[PDB]
């Protein structure tokens, strides 16, 4: 997989693709469309971090996303596209509440 | 809200963009946005007075801590009022307390409050909220917290 975690309104911001620069990130598209059938995108990059990820996940409201690679935590300030925060990992939980890790 | 992108060089501004909706942050609203703190018309007779038709009343024994102190974080600060009837003042220690406090609520009419802190040496008070509105009773040994 590739990193990304989607907010509700509609959009799955991943990053990356599979090495690209995870400047990409973006979704809210805009139309609908039948079951079985497929769909459009929108395009807008933000993003063009370094650390390689391999985590995603989601503030608890989608908002802050902590965000791992090369075994650090990057979070970011998403919309902001700030980082939120750093440091390196082993493992981890969100506080789940959505305010403590 | 729409949600609109800018161009801030030389922007646009159409009808069209996307409507995405962000949770905004809790307003509680207070028991100071409203009050004038104040001292009284008559004291003496409105202190009772306010007893008189007002009164509500809520009682704890304090037992694990026998300090007003907490419970003076959440009054002075909560209420906005004054503390009083030259009781007031405790210095970085004291025996007893007594606010015997106060402010006018909105709608025009007052909120009373006289705490008597009581020490034995474990606190056990006594906190009368009289008003001269019915809505500030309760919320006054509400609000104070």
């Amino acid at each position: 997989e590739p990193a990304m975690s989607m907010d509700a309104n509609g959009k799955i911001i991943w990053a990356k693709h599979s090495e690209v620069q995870q400047a990409n990130l973006k979704a809210m598209g805009d139309t609908e469309i039948k079951d079985g059938e497929r769909l459009p995108l929108a395009v807008k990059d933000m993003g063009s971090c370094e650390i390689y990820p391999q985590t995603i996940q989601h503030n608890p409201n989608g908002r802050f996303v902590v965000v791992c690679g090369d075994g650090e935590y990057i979070i970011y300030t998403a919309m902001a596209l700030r980082n939120k925060s750093f440091g390196s990992a082993q493992e981890f939980a969100w506080a789940h509440d959505s305010s403590e890790y | 809200f729409t949600v609109k992108d800018c161009d801030p060089n030389t922007g646009e501004i159409d009808e069209e963009g996307y409507e995405d909706e962000y949770v905004l942050e809790d307003l509680e609203v207070t028991v100071a946005d409203h009050i004038q703190k104040v001292m009284k018309v008559n004291f003496e007779a409105a202190w009772d007075e306010v007893g008189d038709e007002f009164e509500k009343e809520e009682t704890f024994t304090l037992s694990t801590i026998k300090t007003l102190e907490e419970a003076v974080g959440n009054i002075v600060k909560f209420l906005g009022m004054h503390p009083c009837e030259r009781s007031d003042k405790v210095p970085e220690n004291k025996n007893t307390h007594t606010l015997l406090l106060a402010g006018v609520f909105r709608g025009g009419h007052d909120i009373l409050v006289r705490s008597r802190l009581l020490l034995l040496d474990t606190v056990t008070m006594q906190v009368t909220a009289r008003s001269s509105e019915e809505l500030p009773v309760d919320i006054i040994l509400a609000s104070v917290g």
